[PDB]
């Protein structure tokens, strides 16, 4: 009949992974957990036991580098290029077009990405490697129409 | 560094064995 | 993933737990934690949705940033340590140490902290003590840091060098008692350069680095252990150490150890197993160059000469000069080269007596050793030369010459009352054995039964003697040769001295097939473990057992 015990452990697994407290999916995962009647007390345990603070550890490395004389804007550019590298590797046109058909209006973050010139470069490099994708053609036109 | 100039008994015996061996090696050489 | 994060105002897992427990609005708490503890780069906030939309986890973004930035910072630390003016150099690295050190037990960050200390000539002593207190910090950090700890905690240094010494000494004993009996190679065969590649002396060289103070501590350890144990192998290691730093061009030590040039000269003679005339005269000059008031360097020159490898080369050289003084028909008194070897040899053999009660005077040279003892030694040579030629001559007639089997009483008196006479007589015995001169050997073996300091029963002489006795392995079929060596020599001392018990069994094992079986069984009975004996002769006595039952299948 009911899923409840399979779903529960599917969720307890994610709770165990590294720094799951940082993941955007954690809200969806917590709702699946409770709609499947999961007791909550051991969830706080899993999330805190497996917290490593990788992201805060990046902040530390950055300020250390800056204190030793690296220009701040350059640490920023390394960090941005890593986001940019991941986005180019995993770029799926069907996911991008889903941004559009999930709501006719565009999301607020698209018009915000466009204010930074490195993100506009990412969209241009994306518009070449995938010339017949709809979300990129829209975004390049949004930039141009600015 | 001080040594008496005269030879000891063991020294003179050595010099005698030296000469005994010279003779033997000459005799071996010819006959 | 650790406590040190709180030291820098950054929440960790316990902070998270206290935040979520009994929270009136947990999901709001989570979303705030997410923004307060992510990468604090405002330009990311608009683009992270784009990554979230593709299902790529934030962990993969954060981790890959972390790997690059960490490597770049490691590179930057090396760059800062080899750049610019000194105080700017180490100020930047000290500042970074004060920041990052509270994170030293996080696995992802410990390499940064380790690298920073690795490049800091003077890690601050507060930090050093905190490193020394924790076993896994201390053990997993660079030798540049350890040296700074050792420099100011001698007992910890000592606890590090004691197990290396122990291994060394055990290796030296295993080498003198390995059942690898050979005339081709023996204990004194490997070159100084080869021996200096061993793992103990290389580890000691690495621990010392260029730190004069650590080197003095190692010298001090070797002196103390040499004094307490009389084990001459500690002298070899003191030589090997200084010579290792010589080959590594470590001038910070070599230019300030007054024994350096001496040891370097002596090391070339050891490599040739001979002191030629030039290096002899240079050794003489270092000896004569001992300035008044610094007479205790004599003690240290002695120790380096007490190196068994040095002793072996001096004794070999002495026996060679006798041999070629016979050809030149010259007396020992008339050979200045010979007196010089004797001077060096006497110092080496006296080293421990010197260090014991600090009387730093060269030993008195006994006139009679040059005028009486060495002359009797050369007589045995001339005798043996005369016997050889007596055979190549015809008409032996009555009395085909009998090999002289007589020892002048004064000879054995020198052997039993004088360190140096005993030593060179021992090496003259080693020579005739190597020549498999069965006649000379049987003439001299009696009167090795009682020697100064039981020197004829030392491990070094017995290792070489038994090694050379393989060249004569066939002679062990005859039982009066067999009993001349066992009943006449080895069994003289095997009940009282354990190592002689051990050597005797080790020679038998190597020679078991050649020995007449009824004599084998008798010797076996005479070499039984005496109940108060140690594990080494018990295992050796067992090895005899299996070899003597395996030989019975022929």
């Amino acid at each position: 009949g009911e899923d409840d015990a399979e779903v529960q452990q599917e969720c307890l697994h994610k709770f165990s992974t590294r720094d799951y407290i940082m993941e955007p999916s954690i809200f969806n995962t917590l709702k699946r957990y409770f709609q499947a009647g999961g007791s909550p007390e051991n969830v706080i345990q899993l999330l805190s036991e497996n917290y490593t603070a990788v992201a805060q550890t990046v902040n530390l490395l950055a300020e250390w580098l800056i204190q030793t004389g690296v220009e701040p804007v350059q640490v920023q550019e390394t960090v941005e290029n890593h986001l940019k590298s991941l986005l180019i590797k995993h770029f799926d046109p069907r996911k991008a077009d889903s941004i559009f058909t999930e709501e006719g209006e565009t999301p607020a973050w698209l018009e915000q990405m466009i204010a930074h010139t490195t993100w506009r470069d990412l969209f241009y490099k994306l518009a070449e490697a995938h010339p017949d994708c709809l979300m990129l053609n829209f975004t390049v036109k949004l930039i141009s129409d600015a | 560094l001080v040594i008496p100039p005269g030879m000891s008994e063991e020294e003179e015996a050595l010099q005698k064995k030296f000469m005994k061996l010279k003779k033997k090696k000459k005799a071996l050489m010819a006959l | 993933m650790f406590a040190g994060l709180q030291d820098l105002g950054v929440a960790n897992g316990e902070d998270l737990k206290e935040t979520l427990t009994n929270c009136t609005e947990p999901l709001k708490a989570i979303e705030q934690f997410q923004t307060e503890n992510g990468v604090l780069l405002p330009s990311l906030q608009s683009a992270l949705p784009f990554l979230d939309l593709h299902g790529t986890p934030r962990l993969e973004f954060h981790q890959s940033v972390f790997d690059e930035l960490r490597d770049k910072l490691l590179e930057r630390v090396s760059a800062i340590a080899s750049e610019g003016k000194a105080e700017e150099r180490y100020k930047k690295l000290e500042d970074l140490l004060e920041k990052s050190f509270s994170l030293v037990k996080m696995p992802s960050l410990q390499p940064v902290v380790m690298c920073v200390m690795k490049h800091l000539p003077k890690v601050p002593e507060k930090k050093l003590k905190l490193v020394m207190a924790d076993k896994e910090l201390y053990r997993a950090c660079a030798v540049e840091v350890k040296r700074q700890i050792w420099q100011d905690n001698q007992a910890l240094f000592g606890d590090e060098v004691s197990p290396l010494l122990k291994q060394y000494i055990l290796e030296k004993e295993s080498a003198l008692f390995s059942t690898e009996l050979s005339v081709l190679h023996n204990f004194f065969s490997p070159s100084p350069k080869t021996r200096r590649q061993g793992e103990v002396v290389q580890r000691l060289t690495r621990m010392v680095g260029k730190n004069v103070k650590l080197y003095d501590m190692v010298l001090q350890f070797l002196r103390t252990l040499f004094l307490r144990t009389r084990n001459v192998h500690y002298c070899t290691l003191r030589a090997e150490l200084l010579m290792s730093l010589h080959d590594l061009d470590v001038g910070e030590i070599c230019t300030v150890d007054p024994c350096h040039k001496f040891t370097w000269c002596l090391d070339a003679c050891i490599r040739e197993r001979f002191v030629d005339s030039k290096r002899a005269r240079e050794l003489q000059g270092f000896l004569d160059g001992v300035k008044k008031g610094q007479e205790q360097v004599l003690g240290d020159l002695s120790m380096i000469l007490c190196d068994p490898f040095a002793i072996n080369t001096l004794a070999l050289s002495t026996v060679r000069h006798l041999q070629e003084l016979v050809g030149q028909e010259t007396l020992p008194r008339d050979s200045p080269d010979l007196l010089l070897l004797l001077r060096l040899l006497a110092l080496g053999q006296g080293a421990w007596d010197m260090i014991d009660s600090q009387v730093f005077k060269e030993p008195k040279m006994e006139v009679e050793l040059i005028t009486r003892f060495l002359p009797m030694l050369m007589s045995f040579l001339v005798d043996d030369y005369t016997f050889n030629v007596d055979q190549k001559l015809p008409a032996e007639e009555k009395a085909p010459v009998s090999y002289p089997n007589t020892l002048p009483e004064s000879f054995t008196k020198f052997l039993q009352e004088q360190r140096m006479a005993c030593e060179v007589g021992l090496y003259y015995v080693l020579h005739i054995t190597k020549q498999r001169n069965k006649n000379a050997l049987l003439r001299l073996l009696p009167g090795l039964v009682e020697t100064f300091g039981d020197l004829a029963f030392g491990d070094i002489f017995l290792h070489l003697l038994t090694g050379n006795l393989a060249l004569l392995a066939d002679e062990f079929a005859l039982e009066d040769f067999c009993s001349s060596l066992f009943d006449g020599f080895f069994l003289t001392a095997s009940p009282r001295k354990e190592n002689v018990h051990r050597h005797a069994l080790r020679l038998l094992i190597h020679l078991h097939p050649r020995v007449a079986p009824s004599k084998l069984e008798a010797l076996q009975k005479a070499l039984e473990p005496t109940g108060q004996s140690g594990e080494a002769v018990k295992e050796l006595y067992s090895q005899l057992g299996e070899k003597l039952e395996q030989l019975d299948h022929r």
